């Protein structure tokens, strides 16, 4: 057999990626999307839930945005963010123009760092390339329900 | 021809304006301002202006297109090292098309304070060469004298040019030691390839770097066959890198456009056209005489003795400055441009030019041997060499033969004493005699350094007559071959599995196998993997999986380190095509 | 129409566009007779080249010279024009007035990438121009090393001859290139190969005074002894041309001054026919019998008398060649000295 080896990290060449480019200051606008599935056909898709121009502004099931309000978060969320960010994977200064390349490099770094198993790469790659709708199409969909992916793809 | 702007297409809320540029303008960060008769002047944005080899009327103009893509648009180059008998290329990535490199180059330019003479490439090239030579003499640290093999994997690994540029400007990375001082030319070539000036990097084997103005070189040798003392003002280096740029010279007399060599001097730099170097016109530029003397000058060798009296010795003539080569266009192979630098030796024309330069400068063995040695010797291996001896005298003769082997740096610096052997022979009856002797690494006295080349010298002293014969040869060390298995064409956004195979030719088991893969447009930064021990009989074959992302022509490189050696590199190219619609 | 070619030279698209909108002529001849396509292939201006190739531009449109535009494109070296003209259709196997294929001029100029493309597109490696010269001969002339390497890697019969039987090693030694001699040596060659005259490559090295080729040929093991069809030796050629360091090395490395041709002549007899002084002193220093007889038993004084040059005589009398000696016909050095 052709033996698959183990990775190893040594950051002597980390110094060899530090640009000196002062980037500049910019405002941000945050948009959150998650996997769901519409009712007419059992097909998963990403749907947005809220935006963060100034304050958290959520999107209802009827498709209308509500009032801005202060941002309150939950404690279990902060625990899991600290745990997964302490041992997370970072990719800085990617040189891309399309999402597929970002996905492929993310998968290569996942396999490289033993984050996910190689046999799951195809299903998640199929997931990350579905169509991304917007606020105008929701009334065309007739309602959506949250869905979770499976190994068989059903 | 002059600055102009037309508003070609008009919309009720929009104009489309076509700005035009002059052929001779200063480069740098510009800013556009709009001033109507009423309002204050308004800033519209910023841009930068560079040279174009595509315009016919500009001074710096190249006719061929593929030469442009090779000398200006390419990023993945090769640099050839080793002896002229076996030359090994090493893959390099200039990375001239990063974001901050152009601004760095302009920041280097702005210490000149002569703005308008920035419109011409001659002055910019000369100033940038001078400043970069000063910066290399500033920020280059000498090598650590102590032996550190465990960190020798880190001292002499190179990743490219931009880290070296960053550490030279700021000093916030690894320094570049005296073992590899030849990068400077490549750095300058990178800067010109950033700026718009076409350029390439040539390598001259067996160059006489040192003092110039004289066409004679002295060398001192031991009684035993070594070099007493270390160093010299003018010595023959093993190789030397240089930079060529393509432009036209209006300030010179007519008939000298084209390639020029960039030569810094110990500060004022200058550039010289290659036809000027070949023809030999000394009074055309103060630097032509020394560089042309650096190519075709002859050496004499002296024999030191116990008394201190130096003796001339009869040796075979060796050549200087041969087999200059560079990277070919549209491929990954070497090409020699030496016919553009010298006439064929032994022509009427070369004798004429030699007589002319000598006329300009005038105003200012009863026995012998010869040596046959292989061009390459394997590491942890052995070889055979042969020395023949022919005498011309009716009487018999006694002779003492000495043989010396020692390592030497790439700039004539002595590195290590390795082996010596002395024996007595008696030649008779005017008959030739051949002596074949092996060379095993186990018989040596020391382990060679990381980057060195062995110099084998032979000295035959006649017992009766003090006139002695001498010969020398240089041998580079070759490493085992690294097989790369990969299909030729690949589709974008598709998985691709490459294979790398290595056979343990060495007589020792390998430990701490650490390899690393990288490539631009294939992997984001770098990777690394570890392995088990490899015994001297078995091999190791491995496979990696990636996916190409950027369409076109790429190449990837792998680099292996272990306990016997470090920084063993190899590369392989690939052409990736767009996916089918 | 004398300016349509100028528009091709400057790639003026709109002017030529109007000129072909009005006129229906896609090809006209200049005073030389070259079409606008020839200069479009020359200056690599491809917008007008595409415009011309869109209508009527015959790829096989040969003048009386027979120089195809493909020939010029291979001459100056433009790759993309070769690819475009081959995509639109091209007859590779054509002849000029001199029966030159594009591969011939490609091998002569040194453009290796166009040659690789051409051999990829089915160009025949073996060919014969008006003389019969192979492309490797011309590529060995212009000192193109890696192009020769490419033809050797793809396909080459090394020991090929032409109308004057010339291996590429022979033209390499006639043109003074030691690098192609090295590659042709280590890949494959025979030093014994002789031309129609019977000359060794050592003879060519002795003629054209190239030294590195001589050292490499003798390091290979080319024999010192060799017989021309006339009857001479390479030492005799070096003596007849007057090259001192070549004589020094060849006589150092093992040679015999005592050698006879089909007319019994030493290199001293054949050298004093021209009077090269330093080679004569160098041969005289080593063991050579100055008392000697030529074909008609002329002493070296007899051949030296016809020159009238003085110190060659004093060097020959230094080894006391007697003026008592005379030829078969009875003539003496005094007789020939009074004759001349």
């Amino acid at each position: 057999q052709m033996e698959e080896p183990a990775a190893h990290d040594t950051e002597a060449t980390a110094t060899d990626y530090h640009t000196t480019s002062h980037p500049g200051t910019h405002k941000v606008y945050v948009e959150l999307q998650e996997l769901v599935m519409d009712e007419k056909n059992q097909e998963l898709r990403w749907m947005e839930a809220a935006r963060w121009v100034q304050l958290e502004e959520n999107l209802g099931e009827n498709g209308a945005w509500g009032r801005p309000h202060l941002s309150h978060l939950t404690f279990w969320s902060l625990l899991e963010l600290r745990r997964v960010f302490t041992k997370g994977t970072v990719l800085l200064d990617l040189q891309e123009t399309s999402l597929a390349g970002v996905a492929n490099q993310l998968l290569d770094r996942f396999i490289f760092e033993d984050q996910i198993r190689p046999q799951d790469r195809e299903e998640l790659l199929r997931a990350l390339l579905l169509k991304h709708s917007h606020a105008g199409e929701l009334e065309a969909l007739g309602g959506v329900k949250p869905a979770v992916l499976t190994r068989s793809g059903d | 021809k002059w600055w102009s702007a037309v508003v070609e297409e008009r919309d009720a809320q929009s104009w489309t304006i076509s700005v035009t540029t002059p052929a001779d303008a200063v480069i740098g960060h510009y800013s556009l301002l709009l001033q109507v008769s009423g309002r204050k002047q308004l800033l519209l944005g910023q841009f930068t202006l560079l040279f174009n080899p595509w315009n016919r009327e500009d001074a710096v103009f190249l006719k061929n297109e593929a030469q442009r893509m090779e000398y200006l648009l390419n990023q993945n180059g090769l640099i050839y090292l080793g002896t002229a008998d076996c030359i090994q290329a090493e893959s390099w990535d200039f990375g001239q098309f990063e974001g901050d490199v152009i601004d760095l180059s302009l920041r280097l330019l702005s210490k000149d304070k002569q703005v308008e003479k920035w419109s011409q490439p001659v002055h910019v090239a000369r100033v940038l060469g001078a400043l970069l030579h000063f910066l290399k003499e500033q920020r280059v640290l000498p090598t650590p004298q102590t032996q550190a093999t465990q960190e020798g994997a880190l001292l002499n690994k190179r990743r490219g040019s931009v880290p070296i540029l960053r550490q030279w400007l700021t000093g916030r990375g690894r320094p570049v030691y005296d073992g590899q001082a030849w990068v400077l030319a490549a750095v300058a070539c990178t800067v010109l390839r950033c700026l718009g000036i076409p350029a390439r990097v040539v390598t001259t084997f067996a160059s006489a770097q040192g003092t110039g103005g004289r066409l004679l070189i002295d060398e001192y040798y031991n009684e035993e066959g070594l070099q007493n003392g270390e160093g010299q003002r003018g010595r023959i280096w093993i190789f030397q890198t240089s930079t060529e740029c393509w432009m036209t010279r209006p300030a010179l007399p007519q008939g000298y456009d084209g390639w020029q060599i960039l030569h810094p001097s110990a500060g004022s730099c200058d550039l010289v056209p290659v036809r000027a170097v070949k023809e030999g016109t000394l009074g055309l530029t103060p630097a032509v005489s020394d560089l042309f003397a650096a190519i075709n000058a002859s050496c004499v060798v002296w024999k030191c003795c116990e008394d201190g009296t130096l003796e001339l010795t009869d040796s075979n003539t060796k050549y200087v400055g041969n087999n200059i080569s560079t990277k070919g266009v549209g491929s990954d192979r070497c090409e020699d441009i030496t016919q553009n630098y010298k006439y064929p030796e032994g022509s009427l024309q070369e004798k004429e030019v030699l007589e002319r330069v000598e006329k300009e400068k005038m105003e200012r063995s009863p026995l012998y041997l010869l040596l046959k040695a292989p061009s390459s010797l394997p590491l942890r291996g052995d070889a055979q060499i042969s020395v023949t001896l022919v005498n011309h005298s009716e009487q018999e003769k006694a002779v003492q033969l000495a043989i010396g082997v020692q390592a030497v740096h790439y700039n004539g610096v002595l590195a290590a004493k390795l082996w010596r052997k002395k024996l007595h022979l008696t030649l008779s009856a005017n008959l030739e005699k051949i002596i074949t002797i092996g060379l095993f690494f186990s018989n040596f006295e020391r382990n060679p350094p990381e980057n060195t080349f062995l110099r084998l010298t032979a000295m035959a002293t006649h017992s009766e007559s003090n006139l002695s014969c001498f010969a020398q040869e240089d041998i580079a060390i070759c490493r085992p071959h690294l097989a790369i298995k990969m299909p030729e064409k690949a589709e974008q956004y598709q998985p691709l599995t490459a294979s790398v195979s290595l056979q343990n030719s060495l007589d020792a088991p390998m430990e701490d196998c650490v390899i690393s893969i990288l490539g631009r447009g294939l992997i984001h930064r770098e990777r690394s993997y570890r392995f088990r021990s490899v015994w001297p009989e078995n091999t190791m074959c491995a496979k990696f999986q990636f996916t190409p992302t950027h369409v076109g022509l790429q190449r990837l490189t792998v680099e292996v380190d272990c306990n016997m050696f470090q920084n063993l590199t190899n590369y392989k190219s690939v052409t990736v095509v767009a996916p089918e619609l | 129409l004398p300016a349509l070619h100028i528009a091709a030279r400057n790639d003026d698209t709109r002017t030529a566009a109007v000129l072909l909108q009005n006129d229906p002529n896609p090809d006209v001849l200049s005073k030389t007779g070259f079409t606008p396509l020839h200069i479009a292939a020359h200056y690599e201006n491809l917008n007008v080249a595409q415009l011309l190739l869109n209508r009527g531009a015959s790829v096989n449109f040969t003048p009386q010279n027979g120089i195809t535009p493909l020939h010029i494109a291979s001459r100056r070296g433009n790759v993309i024009m070769v690819r475009l003209l081959l995509d639109r259709g091209a007859q590779i196997e054509t002849k000029t007035k001199d029966e030159l294929t594009p591969l011939h001029c490609a091998a002569r100029n040194g453009h290796v990438r166009i040659s690789e493309i051409l051999l990829d597109h089915g160009a025949p490696i073996q060919a014969k121009t008006k003389n019969g010269l192979s492309p490797i001969h011309m590529a060995a002339q212009g000192d193109h090393l890696d192009c020769v390497r490419l033809l050797l890697q793809y396909d080459a019969e090394i020991d090929d001859i032409t109308l004057d039987h010339l291996t590429p090693l022979h033209v390499a030694a006639h043109c003074g290139h030691h690098r192609v001699a090295k590659v042709l040596l280590d890949k494959g060659a025979k030093p014994n190969s002789r031309a129609l005259n019977g000359f060794t490559p050592l003879h060519i090295a002795c003629k054209k005074n190239h030294v590195r080729v001589m050292e490499l040929l003798l390091k290979t093991g080319a024999s010192i002894d060799a017989v021309t069809e006339s009857g001479l030796t390479p030492l005799h050629v070096a003596s007849f041309m007057g090259h001192l360091p070549i004589v020094k090395n060849l006589l150092q490395r093992g040679a015999s001054p005592n050698v006879s041709n089909v007319k019994v002549e030493t290199p001293l007899h054949m050298a004093a026919r021209a009077g090269h002084t330093e080679v004569a002193k160098y041969l005289l220093q080593n063991k050579a019998k100055v008392n000697a007889k030529a074909k008609d038993d002329q002493t070296p004084l007899h051949c030296a008398a016809r020159i009238g040059h003085t110190n060659m005589v004093k060097l020959l009398l230094e080894n006391n060649a007697n003026p008592n000696l005379a030829t078969t016909a009875g003539h003496t050095p005094l007789h020939i000295a009074a004759r001349e």
